[PDB]
């Protein structure tokens, strides 16, 4: 209710809004690379599964 | 050939051979080369990724390269390891 | 202590109280959908677990 | 049948078969259909949600549809994928 | 319902649900409607005032109307904004 | 500079200082309960971690 | 036994078994009972809190009770769920 | 594009993609550029203000410039920080 | 080494290892020691502050000391907790 208090509130809000958030692009790239890894491993397993019914890999 | 796949797709089928259906993850692209049929060469690269994992039938571990453009491992002609080549050997 | 200062205080309070808060319904819906996803994955794992003791899925 | 479950509940038990106890999250509803027993069809929908995830035994990924009313995937009769149907194929 | 409050009072409590105590300012009247429970609709009008501020769960800012008699915003049935209606949209 | 204006200033200050601040005890109790929840979840994870080196839970 | 812990402490160690160090949050008290060793029973209660969360090895979700004095869940003797008991079942 | 917004408005929608509704404060103008979709570039300038805050997806803090006319940060093409450029780097 | 950072800076890079960019807040100083690489020791002290928070890889919570001059936690040589030392243990 005092013009000093509101100015201090504005200053503290400006201080708090400048917090450095963590990097997110690399964080998501981690998940993307893990997805690629899992896909490759599952593809290897599926290919070796196919090599059981017949005696040759695809093509 | 080098029939790549993404999402859901089909692999092989030449000379009227049976063709299996490979379903990858959301938006991961997979490059496959079956050669004559004795061996296979696999590769993997996420669309918004920073690595290109790859392997082969004769190998025993997945190899990567931080270029996302290192072509793909062709089918090796007989018990030929791909881990050690110029486009690879950054062992996992 | 001046009638001008209190009026300016009221104006600044009215300015600050009109800040657009972020949307929250979608924020909570994100968590709800994630819960549904995790429940489905765990249900798949439990069903495949049951398929080990016996040789048929439930029912 | 199509015995749904929410919270804590029981699934199966017909023909005096053993019945497992499925315990979901807080307020998520799950729709299950076991068919004869070879396959299963699962579905999931949060009460205050905007998606209806579902899958099946023969499939390899979870499929969703932004309608929250797209019935449920019945048990497929033999190696039948559900990803691609009209009520589905919005692949995750 | 539309249980209003002024001074100190209680809000909700139907179907034996827990009820919180809302204590407003000196002589400000608040109109509340909780609906089923998913959403809420709030309103505010000072006794010796010239504005009727109001908002809702799905909205993101307080809306006012210089009539002090524009009823109150009922609980919206699902992700429904109240800023833009005839009795409102004089955006703050 | 007029005795009327200062009296009005006092009245407005008294009006503004009576604003009902939000309840804070429950607000802090929310954080306390969240801390308890996170501690329990981490304890479960640590116990299942211990169950890996050996084949029995503590004690 | 029922060796509780708060801050930083040690859990287990009977019959010369290895003992792990559990470090909780600032002022949260945790009650633990390991039984013979097959199962465990955990509990949690903040000092200035209004809930007492607890769980067990055989369970699959955390259960709470708004009394902050509901003892603690002892180690269940074999595949015994604690969610449903009188001192619990207010499912999260 | 560079579809700016003020008050209440809509952002995006090209190639029949879903469009979210952004509602800013009273009279603050926001400049947005989404690029292809991988990254975003935001900016903000109050009408009766003396600063032009801006940021980007790859950055980790808000940057300002005391000119209120320093254009806007376009969508960076891949992991490109905007804090350090001539029109910026007056770090908050 | 003990390469500190403030504002925007770089951490590590010895033996031609990849170096990540750490960007702190406005005027907060961070002291880092990576050791050989197995562990890390972090510390933090605002310029106009009254506390010096610090932690380590093997620890599980942030520790502070009201001196703003208590050096910094060096990289521990193997599973060594820093919470309990003379320059620390004022647990958060």
């Amino acid at each position: 209710f005092t013009l000093i208090e509101l100015l201090i509130v504005v200053a503290i809000i400006g201080i708090l809004a400048a917090i450095a958030i963590p990097q997110f692009a690399a964080y998501r790239q981690k998940a993307f690379n893990s997805a690629a890894e899992s896909d490759l491993k599952n593809t290897k397993t599926n290919l070796e599964s196919y090599y059981s019914e017949h005696q040759f890999y695809p093509n | 050939a080098s029939k790549d796949v993404t999402g859901s797709g089909e692999i092989g089928g030449s000379n009227s051979t049976p063709k299996l259906a490979i379903q990858t993850s959301n938006q991961v692209t997979l490059t496959y080369d079956g050669g004559t049929g004795h061996t296979y060469g696999i590769a993997t690269l996420h669309a918004k990724g920073t690595r290109k994992y790859a392997s082969t039938s004769n190998d025993t571990k997945i190899y990567y390269n931080d270029n996302t453009a290192t072509a793909a491992p062709s089918a090796p002609v007989g018990t030929a390891t791909i881990g050690g080549s110029t486009n690879w050997k950054n062992a996992l």
